[PDB]
């Protein structure tokens, strides 16, 4: 589990932080992903494990600052400058990186603040019928094909349940996440990609965003509603 | 290959660590144990202080690895070149069990093991620690009982000064490789003290040889 | 005195099988294979070299999707390796230092160590919680651990240096069945294909045919002159080669009940440590004390290529699923992957 | 000591009372396995550079 | 007779027998040098797998004592001339630094081996005999730095002195005069001295002390410890000896005639041309008798 974060700010600076809980944190590299009150996801910062690189958003590039302390394992989020662009609810995502891992498998409860080149996915849809029982496909699409030379596509699939954190589907966009029933399929061919639904369940309703990870400025798909 | 670098980063992460840790091994000083069991390593154990057994202990500063094979029971040769590499060897013969019997006398089960151990193609040059044992027995058995028994070419007088020098010697005998390999030998009271001292002396000179290894002279 | 009527009715008994065993060999194995076309010369190149073991390494393991792999070193260290990046996925401390064997879980989720301490550790890759812990410790063994292979995800079967091998479920830590028989140390295990039999060398230069189902021995396999250092199924399941210290190997077929063929050169004097066939069963490749890593012509009993590029002694040997690598540990710390 | 000596006898009678088969017959199905699966080894027959996962 | 060097009254002797001396000395010296330290230097780089902080220590002396033997010719050609340099004025003032420097570069770097191999014995358990290959690395590279630094002024000087009918190089010259170089001869061997004396003792009595002695090829290393004590005052004393001589005449008699060191000049040149023995007998003693 991971929750922590101050709420309530006119234009100044503010910390944010993470409480990580019982999953060895001190060899994950965490992100601090965000959300506009009714906007689509968006990422923000990075650090590695081990406190080594670190990537900023380009809208924050100067005014944040991300840290981490593996002793009493907390995760920070230092602004300087709010600006009204930047009211959002934000979420802290674990990921580690080996040959076989989950990036972005678990994501934090999230905390809202409010202040009184680059890939493009553009996931067209935005809402369908909601009836269940069906097979309801989701399509996406990206601006340049995110296949590398090493031979897999980064693309994520997460689904956001209303009134909870998004939770990861699908990475690398074939592969199931663990504790996902086998319903949810991912398929794709470097530019045009898809979610395949088999049989909807009442639990299956929300926003499915897609994600991209081959060029570190990554971004997501403004969601496709059901 | 935004995750293809957070991966190599990791390795490079695992690299310092095992690194760290090689750092540490090396400054710790591996010592093996034998014996016939009822040799009186037990005593030996806590003078310093299934499968194998590690000990641990320090002294003056320098770090000791002290293990026992002693309940493996199978074939030595198969797992003996584990420990090519130990700083010396402890061997431990009780000084009592000259006349007892395992048929074959006790004592001539040590020599044996002693020759096989001494003359390994693994240890050429590996410093032999030999501690006689229950000393103090061996003293009260003699008045009572004759060496003749264990050595029937003995020809000597039964007291403690002749008797367990003879049989210092023999031992020293099963030396085969007597230019390339030490033996340091020393007489272990039960209840003592100074025995760590004397594995402290004889390793050191291990790590004298050690170090003029590395700088060419020897 | 029923002891000496026991003892000489089993030594007429001996005489009928091999006597029988006689009777069925009808030619050799290299009458057979003599107008097979010659493998030639084969050369393979040093395509990886995987640093960052200290000490010795006693055994390695490959993944079933022949790119993973993990190594064993008396530094007191498993490490699991990326094979196409050199890349350390892994580093597991043991809690003894004092290991010699390693397995891959086919399954991908677990492997498996052991040695002086007489113990079988099992480790959870596949973690939730972050990093690899130990799951299951085997104990039961009364000498060290020689191998150990992974049936499936549930079931291993280990041998051990007291003479004996045993089949474990994990979920449990119990021995489900106990395969008795060997007078010496059994040194290796391989199982076979379709993991319903397996075959065990041992000390007494004896290996034994096994059923994991019923626990008993099967055939029993002689003709080498020392211990049995290594033994590595044939891939169509029904041979299996073998590896002793009298600096020979042999290849023993499981339906014929005696030896094909030997494998053997008066150049060697050194015995072998490691032995493995290709994908297509047409070389096998041992590993030597001499430092090299020696690949034989299985069909013709011919030397063909040489592994040359080790500082001491060849502890380990594999080849992977796809058959595209041949991974080579040794004493020297590193672990070579060649062609 | 009576009973080891029997059950060693006892299993040693059932390895005997099993069935064989000629080593021309075991050994061609050695020779029959190895030129079946001679296109698919590549330590047999070295596969394209291109193809090389550990190369390239 | 005498000649005037940068405003000090110098005496200058050109003898005869210099000519029919040093060449044939410098020349045997200087082939065998080659095949010494040349041979030497090949094996650490092509022929060594294992490099740690002794060996490397070892090698920055063979660097130091090459680059020492290929300035023999220049020497030679200097000498058959009788004191009559015709290659220029730069490359007078390159040798002078070539030279100098590279007598330090062979002396620093075997006090350095000699207190390494005190650490190894007196003080078997310190952490310097544990020091890394990049340490090693470093500190060859401060002490090729102070090596040079105390031998940079060499250039500076400008010293094509023309003497009569001959142009004359050299940085030893006998006037009454306090010079830094004829300081840096003394110290180059008094300094050294009180500690490849001192660590040649204390190895040899620890080793002693512990009854380490009855060792074969212990005692065949206690023998090289005294072979390069003694290797060292053979090839330096003879010049250091002469050159006290000429400070004390210089300040009992002075340079108001200079006839009274018509012997000490010859001498002195001649007991020079042995402080170069040393750079050739250094692989035989330090390499070529290694086990390793
Ligand atoms: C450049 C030649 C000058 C001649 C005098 N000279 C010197 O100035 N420095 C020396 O080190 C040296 N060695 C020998 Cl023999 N002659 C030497
Ligand atoms: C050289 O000697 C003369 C006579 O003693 C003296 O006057 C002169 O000062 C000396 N030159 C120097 C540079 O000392």
């Amino acid at each position: 589990v991971e929750s922590g974060g101050g709420l309530v700010q006119p234009g100044g600076s503010r910390k944010l932080s993470c409480s990580a809980s019982g999953f060895a944190f001190s060899s994950f590299g965490m992100h601090w992903v965000r959300q506009a009150p009714e906007k689509g996801l968006e990422w923000v910062a990075y650090i590695s494990s081990g406190s080594g690189t670190i990537y900023y958003a380009d809208t924050v590039k100067g005014r944040f600052t991300i840290s981490r302390d593996d002793p009493k394992n907390t995760l920070f989020l230092q602004m300087t400058s709010l600006r009204s662009e930047d009211t959002a609810m934000y979420y802290c995502v674990r990921s580690i990186y080996y040959y076989g891992s989950s990036p972005f498998d678990f994501w934090g409860q999230g905390t809202t603040l409010t202040v009184s080149s680059d890939i493009v996915m553009t996931q067209a849809t935005s809402s369908v019928p909601v009836t269940p029982g069906e097979s309801v496909s989701i399509s996406c699409r990206s601006s340049k094909s995110l296949l590398h030379s090493n031979g897999n596509t980064y693309l994520y699939w997460f689904l956001q349940r209303p009134g909870q954190s998004p939770q990861l589907l699908i990475y690398r966009m074939s592969n199931l996440a663990s504790g996902v029933p086998d319903r949810f399929s991912g398929s794709g061919s470097g530019t045009a990609f898809t979610l395949t639904i088999s049989r909807l369940e009442a639990e299956d309703v929300g926003v499915y965003y897609c994600m991209q990870h081959l060029e570190y400025p990554l971004t997501f798909g403004a969601g496709t509603k059901l | 290959s935004a995750e293809d670098k957070a991966a190599v980063e990791r390795s490079k992460m695992i690299d310092r660590n095992l690194r760290e840790d090689g750092e540490k091994a090396a400054r710790e000083v591996k010592l093996l144990l034998l014996g016939a069991g009822e040799s009186g390593k037990s005593t030996i154990v806590k003078q310093m202080k299934t499968g194998i057994v590690e000990t641990h202990f320090t002294f003056k500063d320098l770090h000791f690895k002290m293990f026992d094979v002693g309940a493996q029971r199978s074939e030595r040769k198969k797992w003996i070149h584990c420990f090519e590499g130990v700083a010396a060897i402890i061997f431990c013969v009780a000084l009592s069990d000259y006349d007892l019997v395992l048929e074959m006398n006790r004592m001539h089960e040590s020599m044996k093991l002693f020759d096989s151990i001494c003359n390994n193609k693994w240890f050429t040059d590996t410093s032999i620690i030999l501690f006689l044992n229950k000393k103090d027995l061996f003293e009260e058995k003699i008045k009572k009982s004759p060496l003749t028994i264990c050595y029937q070419e003995y020809a000597g007088s039964n007291t403690y000064e002749e008797a367990a020098a003879y049989i210092q010697c023999q031992f020293e005998d099963l030396n085969k490789r007597k230019d390339t390999k030490e033996i340091y030998t020393h007489f272990t009271c039960s209840t003592d003290t100074k025995n760590v001292q004397f594995v402290f002396d004889a390793v050191t000179d291990v790590i004298i040889k050690n170090n003029l290894k590395d700088c060419g002279l020897f | 005195s029923e002891l000496d009527q026991l003892r000489q009715e089993a030594e007429q008994l001996k005489n009928q099988i091999r006597d029988a065993r006689k009777a069925c060999a009808d030619a050799t194995l290299s009458q057979i294979t003599n107008n097979i076309d010659p493998v030639g010369r084969i050369q393979m190149r040093t395509r990886r070299t995987l640093r960052g073991h200290l000490a010795k390494i006693y055994a390695m393991h490959w993944g079933t999707d022949s790119r993973l792999l993990v190594s064993a070193s008396q530094d007191g260290k498993l490490i699991i390796w990326d094979s196409y990046t050199t890349n350390k996925v892994h580093a597991i401390p043991l809690r003894s230092s004092w290991v010699m064997t390693c397995a891959y879980a086919p399954s991908g989720n677990y492997v498996a160590c052991g040695g002086l301490d007489n113990i079988c550790s099992i480790y959870n890759l596949k973690t939730r919680e972050g990093n690899v812990r130990v799951s299951r410790e085997l104990a039961g063994h009364t000498g060290y651990l020689s191998c150990c292979r992974f049936l499936d995800d549930n079931q291993i079967v280990t041998s051990s240096g007291d003479t004996t091998c045993a089949l474990w479920d994990i979920e449990t830590g119990q021995q489900t069945t106990t395969f008795t028989g060997h007078t010496g140390d059994v040194m290796s295990l391989s199982l076979a294909p379709d993991t319903r039999l397996f075959v065990s060398g041992a000390c007494d230069a004896s290996a034994k045919l096994w059923d994991v189902r019923e626990g008993m021995c099967r055939q029993t396999f002689t003709g080498h002159e020392s211990d049995i250092n290594a033994i590595c199924f044939f891939p169509n399941g029904n041979a299996f080669a073998t590896g002793s210290d009298d600096a020979t190997c042999r290849l023993f077929d499981l339906r014929a009940d005696q030896e094909l063929m030997t494998y053997s050169h008066d150049n060697i004097i050194c015995g072998i440590t490691s032995v493995s066939f290709s994908k297509s069963g047409r070389l096998l490749l041992a590993g030597y004390d001499d430092f090299n890593c020696n690949v034989w012509d299985a069909l013709k009993a011919d030397r063909a290529g040489v592994l040359a590029g080790h500082d001491n002694r060849v502890s380990c040997l594999g080849v992977t699923d796809d058959g595209m690598a041949v991974a080579t540990g040794s004493w020297d710390s590193f672990l070579k992957i060649w062609n | 000591s009576i009973a080891q000596a029997r059950k060693l006898v006892e299993q040693l009678k059932m390895e005997a009372n099993i069935d064989r088969i000629k080593v021309s017959k075991a050994a061609a199905d050695l020779m029959a396995y190895c030129e079946a699966h001679a296109k698919e080894d590549p330590l047999l027959t070295p596969v394209p550079a291109s193809e090389n996962p550990f190369r390239e | 007779h005498f000649l005037e060097i940068d405003k000090k009254n110098c005496c200058v002797f050109r003898d005869d027998f210099i000519v029919k001396v040093l060449p044939p000395v410098l020349g045997l010296e200087f082939i065998f040098g080659l095949l010494g330290n040349g041979l030497a230097l090949w094996i650490f780089c092509f022929h060594l797998k294992s490099w740690k902080s002794s060996r490397i220590f070892l090698f920055n002396l063979a660097v130091a004592d090459f680059l020492l033997i290929i300035c023999l010719p220049f020497l030679m050609d200097n000498y058959v001339r009788r004191w009559d340099w015709k290659f220029g004025d730069i490359p007078c003032r390159l040798m002078l630094f070539m030279l100098a420097m590279n007598r330090q570069g062979s002396i620093i770097f075997l006090t350095v081996v000699a207190v390494d191999r005190y650490f190894r014995v007196v003080h078997p358990h310190h952490a310097l005999n544990k020091i890394s290959n990049r340490t090693a690395a470093i500190i060859s590279c401060l002490l090729w730095g102070i090596t040079i630094g105390l031998t940079v002024h060499l250039l500076k000087k400008k010293m094509p002195i023309q003497n009569g009918g001959a142009n004359l190089c050299s940085s030893f010259s006998i006037c009454h005069t306090f010079q830094w170089h004829e300081a840096m001869f003394l110290l180059e061997f008094f300094l050294p001295l009180g500690i490849i004396l001192f660590c040649s003792a204390r190895i040899i009595w620890s080793l002693r002390q512990r009854q380490m002695d009855r060792h074969a090829k212990i005692k065949r290393a206690i023998t090289f410890i005294m072979v390069v004590a003694i290797v060292f005052v053979i090839c330096f004393l003879p010049s250091v000896v002469v050159r006290i001589r000429i400070f004390w005449l210089l300040h009992t008699s002075g340079t108001q005639n200079c006839e009274v060191y018509r012997s000490v000049d010859l001498a002195f040149f001649i007991t020079l041309s042995f402080t170069y023995m040393n750079s050739m007998l250094d692989p035989v003693v330090y390499y070529f008798s290694s086990p390793s």
